[PDB]
């Protein structure tokens, strides 16, 4: 299969008409492969304008989500990155070559030992695979100047938020019943101070849901 | 409420289609006046009937 | 066919076209944007006013036609066939009443069956009026509409005396149509057939060998055999290229088999070539509707509904019998129910083929409804179409495929 | 045309047997049940065969089926000018199961194939560009799903806070109101 | 040649040129809004009304023929049987941002009670002027009755 | 002022061209109640109204609406329309004054009319 | 008096040369383009199209408004200059229309732009627009001020 057509076009069609002016991100999309970073049987779907299923509950996210999601948290060169919930490293490796290094904290040992395989694979050396909860994040290498999440969540543990550095950026996709809101979160005097960026959907992170009891 | 409109007859059955012509009305329907009250109203446009009893011939 | 890294005839390799192409003259061609139609955002990349590559984002206008009418009976969706190619609406409902009268095994009277010809090429006249003539607005020439939409406001009269609505006017109805047309409209109809070639010399004046017009269009947009079948291409957009196909000839509906017209064709199949051949197309729809309005005249008087279990009764009836009142409840209420079965019904509308593909299920509503707009596939085409191009060529080219958004979103 | 039609369900029934499940005429229309591994080499032998040449993609839609095993028909319409015949080729497909796509025969299958992925999940595997193109983007979900809500589930409204236009739970003033008329009487089939 | 003959001393243009006089001089079929107005026929499809019986009683019966038919859903009809056991509506409203104003509600009354009228010009400054409620129905009935009334007897014969 | 008006404004009765025009060609035909003129050239291919104040299309009655708009071909003067004894007055556009319709439980009715559905239990 | 005489030529000038943005949706779009074909010449009245929001006074919203395309129309109409009106034209503009309960759909222009004046119908005539264009102009004339 002709990949590299695909992902000239996924960029073309689903990145830039998409408020993704960040060029770094469009060079970066442009060549990193997303078939190589999926599940071997969702190969010749590695650039559909979808969610790829990773794991039960997890998934690679849609080119159009990931592209607005880089283009906000506005990498530096000499950044140091906490992306949570890796999947199989496809977006690390995007975020590898933008940042100076790149943490990427996943939970199932199959997933962390494959992005370790195919993140070596592709020659990427700036990128360490942590295995771990993912609320809990990587805070051994703390504090980060940003953070990605790659899963929709209810709630931001303040644990998590703790390894952001201060004037770090936070982004992630928060789930309200059937409406997903992109947030990106900056942290001043302490507090993470979210806003609103744009409105995509994705499933819910593993350990990421609300307390909800019985209410009258 | 009192009736839009009274006619008094001298039959026992009527026929009221709101008195519009052709086709400008409501569905023609009959209406049987009671012996004992000596009236009925149409279902439709309220009219009411009210027989002539000394008059009232029977068919 | 991929011209972004430019070729020239020296054979000469710059050295940014070495380097892989991040920084691109990318602009948004719409949808606010004059040539655009209002709801059509395609994308140009742009190399000194080469287009290289056009992508077409459209959805701007869907409005999820297709599943509001998997709720609605088959009476409540007819005006939803209004509003798909909303230029010509009448030829739109057309589909649809074919559709459900193949699926029931109904026919229609004579009468309605001479009134759906008669307004179907009303319905083509208005289209390739506003066409031509917008098209023509599209290559800079500001008169033509002004003119053509005269004569469109005209026939938009002739619209409204039929069914009370300039537009939308929910007329034709599975068995016939819904009302008789007043004789005064006939004599007015025939009198504006008899002007309007007047019209059509005059923007043939304007417009047909004008030096300016010529070099907008001749050469621009050429399409062989071979690119008509890649691309679903029908009506005009085959006929300009020299192949001799019309639904209403080839696979004949209601009663064009007697009535006398032509079909224009192209020899080199470009914009030029549609453009004549959409002139052509109106004249012979002009003299078409005067045929029609003759044999109306001729005809005996009859119903224009097929009635029986299909179309309610008429309003006098179903004031004073008991069948026609209980038809006329249940048909206004829950309709005729439509057996099961799966048929497309296809129509040469003015933008070309539109078909319904109707999945019934044996109730009063559809199972499925899917609505085949010309339109779509012409627009699909556009990058193909406009490679190579400049971006002056660009506005001609969507006039001259005849997008309305309505049918190509739904 | 209703023996022309038998006799060409026959031709492609016989040339064809692997690909074609069964053939029918009804209401005038040939329509031919095919399986799913076979679809692309079947429609590729009505498009260049000398009898039956469909060299017009008149569309791709898909229905939904929620009551059946394999929920999705993938519907092909082609027509034959040459001929002066249509086609109609059906495709049984099973939820996230994948379709082959047509756009190596027809290029204009690239945008119907789009219009199935996007209103009813339907994935196509051979496609270049896959992506939405008629909903909103990063819209949730697959409208023309049965199962799918007619209003769907969010709305856009401009925020004054945002300075922009969000999404928002959708919430009606006046809710969809569904009418079932259907009677009781199926009425006979006299003989 | 002729053809290059003719393009070079600019025929077309001169054509052009001509022709546009020809329409420079010619009639204007322009209407002078607001004094002269576009023909209306006795069909067209206008604002609602509820209409009354030449009694002064309402029509409507509350057989709720119209709520089901339209295509829009715009329509919404509450009923109770009268003080004197009438069969009459208690709330008739029309959504005039829902209604397509395709007519099928005076296609399906029964007794002619809701028609579109012939007037178009009631444009609003706020949105919920465009919700009628029945009040606002019967007094459109009261003020456009006449031509009401007599556009449904021009049309009378074909319907 | 009053020419000024005339010379200036176009929402006032007529512009001056308007009136040149009918005085060249008009053919008085009938007034209405409010003063309204209708005039008509070709008897009857054209028929306009000059207005008697502010222009606004909304003051023609029923009684001369069919006519003026071509539905019928005879003026009320001619063929007066018949009226029933419980018919309204005419009124014109009301959107921007205080006579505008609004729904009863709009925030315009300064006495929103509440609504329920249920009867509550009242405590003794 | 000086302020309201004032006010008054402002609204004389901002009612005799109202440019609106050549901006059309749907069906709509196509009554609104007889309002300016000779029959009516809308731009007689001095009210003549432009193509640019930076040269418009005027949005006509002339269609269906869906989701997809909320954002664009708020753009154009953010990027219009002052004073600016918009007139909501048709049913599907004025409240959703045919398309009220659709997934789809915006239910109404004013749910994303302020709104002056609501032509009724589907479509309005051309000349219920031009009637409801004569509205937005008594309403500056009854409140038009330098602001707008
Ligand atoms: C040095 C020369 C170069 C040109 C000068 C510079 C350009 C100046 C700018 C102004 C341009 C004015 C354009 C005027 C066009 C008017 C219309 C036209 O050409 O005649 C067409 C019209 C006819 O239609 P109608 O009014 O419907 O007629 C019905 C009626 N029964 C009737 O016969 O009427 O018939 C009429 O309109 C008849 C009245 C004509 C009005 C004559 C005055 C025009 C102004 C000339 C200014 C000279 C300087
Ligand atoms: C008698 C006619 C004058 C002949 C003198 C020679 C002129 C040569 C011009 C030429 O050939 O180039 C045309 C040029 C070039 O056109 P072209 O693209 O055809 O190139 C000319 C090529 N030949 C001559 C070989 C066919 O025309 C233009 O640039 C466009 C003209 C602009 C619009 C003109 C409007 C005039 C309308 C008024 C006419 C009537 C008034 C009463
Ligand atoms: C002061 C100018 C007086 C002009 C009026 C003359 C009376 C014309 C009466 C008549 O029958 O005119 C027909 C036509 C109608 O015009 P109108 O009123 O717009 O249409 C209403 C239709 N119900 O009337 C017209 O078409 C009249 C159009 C008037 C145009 C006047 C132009 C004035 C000057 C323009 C610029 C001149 C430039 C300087 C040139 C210097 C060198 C010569
Ligand atoms: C040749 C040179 C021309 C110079 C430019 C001319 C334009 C400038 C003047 C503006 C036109 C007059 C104007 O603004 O009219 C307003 C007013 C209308 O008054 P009226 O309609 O009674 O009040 C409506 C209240 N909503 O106006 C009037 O009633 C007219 C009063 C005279 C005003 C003259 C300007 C001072
Ligand atoms: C009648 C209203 C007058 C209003 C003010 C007029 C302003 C005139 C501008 C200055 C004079 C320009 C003269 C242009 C040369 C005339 C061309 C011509 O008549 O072509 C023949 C042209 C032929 O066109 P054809 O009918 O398409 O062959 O004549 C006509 O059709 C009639 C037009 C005569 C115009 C003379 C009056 C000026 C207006
Ligand atoms: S005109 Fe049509 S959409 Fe409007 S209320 Fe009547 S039936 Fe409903
Ligand atoms: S207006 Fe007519 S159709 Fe509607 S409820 Fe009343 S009587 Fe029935
Ligand atoms: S209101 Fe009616 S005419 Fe206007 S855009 Fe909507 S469907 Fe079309
Ligand atoms: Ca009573
Ligand atoms: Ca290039
Ligand atoms: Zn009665």
């Amino acid at each position: 299969t002709d990949f590299a057509q695909r992902r000239t076009m996924m960029v073309d069609t689903q990145v830039r008409p998409n408020e993704v002016t960040s060029y770094p991100v469009i060079e970066a999309m442009l060549n990193v492969p997303r078939e190589q970073f999926v599940p071997e049987s969702r190969r010749d779907v590695a650039y559909v304008g979808n969610n790829i299923d990773l794991a039960p509950g997890r998934v690679l996210l849609e080119p159009r989500t990931l592209g607005k999601m880089m283009d906000i948290l506005n990498l530096q060169n000499g950044d140091l990155v906490l992306d949570v919930g890796c999947g199989y490293g496809y977006s690390a490796a995007v975020m590898a070559r933008i940042a100076e290094a790149v943490v990427a904290v996943e939970e199932d040992a199959a997933m962390a030992a494959e992005a370790e395989g195919r993140l070596a694979a592709q020659d990427v050396f700036n990128v360490a695979v942590v295995q771990g909860a993912l609320a809990e994040g990587c805070p051994g290498q703390a504090p980060y100047d940003a953070i990605l999440i790659e899963g929709a969540v209810e709630q931001v543990p303040e644990a998590l938020t703790e390894q952001l550095r201060e004037g770090g950026r936070i982004v992630a996709l928060f789930r309200e019943g059937n409406l997903g809101i992109v947030r990106l979160g900056h942290k001043l005097d302490g507090r993470v101070n979210w806003r609103f960026a744009f409105n995509a959907v994705a499933p819910l992170l593993p350990g990421f849901a609300r307390p909800r009891g019985f209410v009258l | 409420i009192p009736a839009p409109e009274i006619q008094t007859v001298t039959s026992w059955k009527v026929a009221c289609d709101g008195d519009e012509a052709r086709g400008l009305g409501h569905p023609r329907v009959w209406l049987a006046i009671p012996r004992d009250t000596g009236w009925v109203e149409c279902g439709y446009c309220d009219k009411r009937f009210v027989i002539d009893r000394e008059h009232a011939h029977d068919d | 066919g991929d011209i972004r890294k430019n070729s020239y005839d020296d054979g000469s390799m710059d050295a940014l076209t070495g380097e892989q192409s991040i920084r691109n003259f990318n602009i948004n061609f719409g949808p606010q944007h004059p040539a655009a139609h209002g709801v059509l955002r395609m994308v140009l990349e742009l190399d000194g006013e080469i287009v290289e590559r056009a992508d077409p984002h459209i959805g701007l206008l869907h409005r999820g036609t297709e599943k509001l009418m998997e709720s609605r009976t088959y009476l409540q969706n007819l005006p939803y066939l209004d509003r798909l190619d909303y230029v010509a609406p009448m030829n739109q409902e057309h589909a649809w009443c074919l559709a459900i009268e193949r699926l029931t095994g109904t026919v229609i009277p004579r009468r309605a069956s001479l009134i759906r010809v008669l307004y179907s090429e009303i319905g083509r006249i208005l289209n390739h009026l506003m066409g031509v003539t917008t098209g023509a607005m599209d290559v800079g020439a500001l008169t033509p509409p002004l003119w053509g939409f005269e004569a469109r406001e005209e026939l938009m009269i002739f619209y409204e005396r039929a069914c009370g609505a300039r537009l939308h006017a929910a007329y034709f109805r599975p068995g016939g149509v819904h009302q008789d047309l007043p004789p005064d409209l006939l004599d007015d109809i025939e009198e504006w057939c008899e002007r309007f070639p007047k019209l059509v010399d005059d923007l043939d004046t304007l417009l047909t060998e004008n030096r300016i017009f010529k070099q907008r269009l001749v050469d621009i947009g050429i399409v062989t055999e071979a690119d008509a079948l890649d691309w679903g291409y029908t009506g005009v957009m085959v006929r300009g290229s020299g192949l001799a196909w019309d639904l209403r000839r080839s696979q004949p509906y209601e009663c064009y088999d007697e009535f006398d017209f032509q079909i224009p064709v192209g020899r080199n199949g470009d914009c030029y070539d549609r453009y004549l051949c959409r002139m052509a197309e109106m004249r012979e729809s002009c003299k078409i509707m005067q045929q029609a309005v003759q044999k109306l005249r001729a005809e005996p008087a009859g119903d224009v509904l097929a009635r029986g279990k299909l179309t309610p009764p008429r309003r006098a009836e179903m004031k004073r019998d008991m069948e026609s009142l209980i038809h006329h409840f249940k048909l206004y209420t829950e309709g005729f129910k439509v057996p099961a079965g799966e048929v497309y019904a296809a129509v040469e509308a003015p933008k070309g083929e539109f078909g319904v593909y109707l999945v019934a299920d044996g109730t009063n509503k559809p199972w499925r409804a899917k609505l085949r707009a010309p339109g779509f596939a012409h627009l699909q085409s556009i990058d193909w179409m406009s490679r190579g191009h400049m971006l002056a060529d660009v506005p001609a080219i969507i006039a001259t495929l005849d997008i309305v958004f309505g049918e190509v979103d739904r | 045309s209703d023996e022309a039609l038998l006799e060409l369900a026959e031709h492609i029934a016989l040339r064809r047997e692997n690909d074609v499940i069964s053939t029918q005429v009804a209401f005038g229309e040939l329509t031919v049940n095919a399986t799913l591994s076979g679809v692309i080499g079947l429609i590729e032998f009505l498009r260049n065969d000398p009898n039956c040449r469909f060299s017009t993609l008149i569309d791709i839609t898909a229905v939904d089926n929620p009551a059946r095993p394999a929920r999705f028909d993938v519907v092909y319409h082609l027509l034959s000018m040459y001929q002066n015949q249509r086609i109609r080729v059906k495709v049984q497909v099973r939820e996230d199961e994948l379709v082959p796509s047509l756009i190596g025969v027809f290029p204009g299958a690239n945008w119907y194939e789009r219009e199935v992925f996007d209103l009813f999940g339907i994935l196509f595997s051979g496609h270049s560009d896959l992506r939405r193109i008629l909903t909103d983007y990063g819209f949730r979900g697959h409208p023309l799903r049965k199962d799918f809500p007619t209003t769907g589930y969010v709305e856009v409204r401009w925020s004054d806070i945002e300075k922009r236009v969000v999404y928002e739970p959708v919430n009606l003033v006046q809710e969809y109101r569904q009418f079932d008329f259907l009677s009781p009487w199926e009425g006979a089939k006299y003989v | 040649f002729a053809r290059a003959t003719k393009y070079f001393l600019m025929w077309d243009f001169i054509k052009g040129f001509g022709l546009g006089m020809r329409y420079f001089v010619s009639p204007k079929p322009t209407l002078n809004y607001p004094h002269e107005k576009g023909p209306l026929s006795p069909r067209f499809r206008g604002e609602h009304a509820l209409r009354r019986y030449p009694n002064g009683e309402e029509r409507c019966i509350a057989c709720k023929l119209c709520e089901a038919v339209c295509p829009a859903q715009a329509i919404t009809i509450d009923a109770e049987p009268r003080e004197d056991g009438s069969r009459r509506t208690t709330r008739y409203d029309i959504d005039m941002t829902k209604c397509i104003y395709c007519g099928f509600c005076q296609e399906a009354c029964p007794v002619d009670a809701i028609v579109e009228g012939p007037n178009f010009e009631y444009a609003t400054e706020t949105r919920e002027e465009l919700f009628y409620d029945k009040q606002k129905l019967l007094a459109n009935g009261e003020r456009w009755e006449a031509e009401i009334a007599r556009n449904l007897q021009l049309d009378a014969p074909y319907r | 002022m009053s020419f000024l008006l005339r010379f200036l404004t176009w929402w006032n009765s007529q512009t001056l061209n308007t009136q040149v025009w009918t005085k060249l060609y008009g053919e008085k035909v009938g007034e209405d109640d409010q003063g309204n003129v209708y005039y008509q050239s070709g008897g009857g291919k054209r028929r306009w109204v000059i207005y008697n104040g502010e222009s606004e299309a909304s003051r023609i009655s029923p009684e001369w609406h069919g006519w003026l708009h071509h539905t019928y071909k005879e003026p009320p003067t001619a063929a007066p329309l018949a009226h029933k004894p419980w018919e309204k007055p005419h009124e014109p556009n009301l959107t921007g004054s205080s006579g505008a319709y609004h729904p009863a439980g709009s925030l315009y009715r300064a006495q929103p009319v509440e609504r329920r559905d249920y009867d509550a239990w009242q405590p003794e | 008096f000086l302020l309201t005489t004032t006010e008054d030529i402002i609204n004389w000038a901002r009612n005799g040369s109202l440019h609106w943005m050549t901006f059309g949706l749907a069906c709509c779009a196509v009554e609104m383009m007889q309002t300016s074909m000779p029959r009516y010449d809308l731009e007689r009245f001095g009210t003549a199209p432009r193509a640019s929001p930076r040269q418009s006074d005027l949005m006509i919203v002339a269609g269906t408004l869906t989701n997809k395309m909320a954002p664009a129309l708020r753009k154009v109409y953010d990027q219009m200059p002052e004073p600016r009106y918009v007139i909501s034209m048709g049913s599907c503009a004025n409240g959703g229309g045919y398309y009220h309960y659709s997934y789809s759909v915006v239910r109404g222009c004013d749910r994303i732009v302020p709104v002056d004046i609501y032509v009724p119908g589907c479509p309005p005539t051309a000349e219920a627009l031009l009637y409801g264009i004569l509205q937005l102009q008594r309403r500056i004339r009854r409140t038009g001020t330098l602001v707008r």
